[PDB]
C-alpha cells in the first residue's frame, strides 16, 4: 500500500549554496570521493 | 540602535529581501550583520556603515 525509508546519519562536511532568495540550491559532500 | 539587543552603528534603510517566519538576523561574507526584522512592524531594514 505505502512504503517508507530509513537511513542513518554521522558527523561530516559539507559545502552549501545559497541562491539569490536565500534557498539551499546544492551542496557538496567533502570526503565523499578524491 | 538597539535590536533585540544587539547594538550597533549604522544606517538604516528598507530592504527587498523576504525572511522566513523563523529567521531574525542575515549575515554577509565577512560574518556581519546587514540586515534585521523590526519587531514591531515587521518589516526587513537593511544596515549599513
Ligand atoms: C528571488 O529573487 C529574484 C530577484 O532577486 C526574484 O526575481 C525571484 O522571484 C525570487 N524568487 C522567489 C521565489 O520569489
Amino acid at each position: 500500500a505505502a512504503a517508507y525509508y530509513v537511513g542513518y546519519l554521522q558527523p561530516r562536511t559539507f559545502l552549501l549554496k545559497y541562491n539569490e532568495n536565500g534557498t539551499i540550491t546544492d551542496a557538496v559532500d567533502c570526503a565523499l570521493d578524491p | 540602535f538597539n535590536f533585540n539587543g544587539l547594538t550597533g552603528t549604522g544606517v538604516l534603510t528598507e530592504s527587498n529581501k523576504k525572511f522566513l517566519p523563523f529567521q531574525q538576523f542575515g549575515r554577509d561574507i565577512a560574518d556581519t550583520t546587514d540586515a534585521v526584522r523590526d519587531p514591531q512592524t515587521l518589516e526587513i531594514l537593511d544596515i549599513t556603515p
